[PDB]
């Protein structure tokens, strides 16, 4: 029902897997094992032809976020001056607007670590359309559904042989050979 | 022979393949059950 | 591979008492500050890290795994 | 005090080249069910169960309606594998016996 691969071409010495797709063994165990996906086509031309769209859609969505920072900031800078002047007012003891401005500032220390969770996630899924290249390996599945599911029709990922069949078919082998000849024509190192 | 246990472990996990396919069946269950197959095929042809 | 310290350091002995033993073979004394972690709590959830991958570290979970490998009956 | 965070993520990308451990790791963590939470999701299942039956029927619904319809019935899908991914754990017991 599902195709599968064959443990004498992989999994062996490097004279018979011979690399033939740029991958790794450690790399190979991870996609057809299903642990890790694989990106076994990208649509370069589209992403370039709508590069505005896509860009104008992120950016008012990166708005939200420091709209939604600049009002729990505000509710925040609220909370330290209601706390501790309704302590000093009362006076029950030496010390009660430091103490609970100290528990205050704690409090905007977690919203502010989470700020910066929401940021860089979302800078981190941004940055990684941009590096979409064919064979590229993904291992966080939770970064992954966050590509596929904001974006479609652009980059087609899978997993396990099944992936690895489409990348066969996807190969132009002609040319990797001809790039092959020329790193060997000039070349240097264990590079060559 | 051993290559009838063998053999039977991928017409076995084959099989389910099929009826997890045909239902609708979660990614996860699904991803088992063709992680399975593959190495039940790996063993029939180089067990180790 | 993993140092004797954080194996020491997994244990109850702290850094001052361990020092007291073993401040007369340099090879701990060496090893003591190039070992760059501290603390019971960071090398116990450090070695659980490396024996059994996968999994967050659980403070109960890493204390009792040591008491299941070796001291318990 | 930030620590903890970065072993947590590195040791959720491991290898697992065992086939059991990583079937037990990719059950992962998904929220064990209470009684309350559990029968509402029953209910979701019958909400779509009812939405979908009623496409099904050959009678012509308005559009932008069954759209509607399709929410209720790809949310009784979801609320359908929702339910079975976090009883994944009772079957590990008693495959043990």
């Amino acid at each position: 029902a599902a195709p599968v691969t064959h443990i004498w071409y992989f999994k062996g010495v490097p004279s018979r897997l011979g690399y033939l797709l740029d991958l790794a063994p450690k790399d190979l165990e991870k996609v057809i094992y299903f642990a890790a996906y694989m990106i076994t086509f990208v649509d370069e031309e589209r992403r370039t032809r709508d590069l505005p769209s896509l860009e104008a859609h992120v950016s008012v969505e990166r708005q939200q976020i420091e709209q939604r920072r600049d009002s729990d900031l505000e509710a925040r800078a609220k909370k330290l001056e209601t706390d501790l002047a309704e302590l000093e007012a009362e006076g029950a003891k030496a010390d009660v607007r430091r103490k609970v401005r100290e528990g205050a500032e704690r409090e905007m220390k977690q919203l502010r670590d989470r700020a910066q969770r929401e940021i860089d996630r979302l800078d981190e899924v941004w940055n990684r359309f941009k590096n979409l290249k064919v064979q590229d390996l993904e291992g966080d599945e939770l970064l992954y559904r966050e590509l596929r599911d904001r974006f479609g029709t652009y980059f087609d990922g899978s997993m396990g042989a099944a992936a690895l069949q489409k990348r066969l078919e996807s190969f132009d082998l002609d040319e990797e050979a001809e790039r092959l000849r020329e790193i060997i024509r000039t070349g240097k190192g264990q590079k060559k | 022979s051993d290559l009838n246990d063998l053999y039977r472990r991928v017409i076995n996990r084959n099989n389910r393949l099929k009826r997890l396919l045909d239902l609708g069946a979660p990614e996860i269950i699904v991803n088992n059950e063709k992680r399975m197959l593959q190495e039940a095929v790996d063993a029939l042809f180089d067990n180790g | 591979k993993q140092s004797v310290t954080v194996l020491l350091k997994a244990l109850g002995w702290t850094t001052e008492q361990i020092l007291e033993e073993f401040g007369e073979y340099e090879s701990m004394r060496a090893t003591l500050e190039k070992d760059h972690t501290q603390g019971q709590d960071d090398a116990l959830l450090d070695i659980y890290r490396k024996l059994r991958p996968g999994e967050p570290p659980t403070r109960e979970a890493a204390q009792t795994l040591l008491e299941n490998l070796y001291f318990n009956p | 005090d930030e620590d903890d965070a970065p072993a947590q993520q590195v040791a959720a990308a491991g290898a697992t080249a065992d086939p059991v451990k990583d079937y037990l790791k990719q059950i992962g963590k998904v929220p064990l069910l209470n009684a309350e939470q559990e029968v509402e999701l029953a209910k979701r299942i019958e909400a779509g169960l009812f939405a979908e039956d009623k496409l099904a029927n050959s009678d012509k619904l308005a559009p932008k309606l069954k759209r509607e319809l399709e929410i209720i019935a790809e949310d009784g899908r979801r609320a359908k594998n929702h339910l079975l991914e976090a009883n994944l754990r009772l079957v590990v017991s008693l495959a043990k016996r």
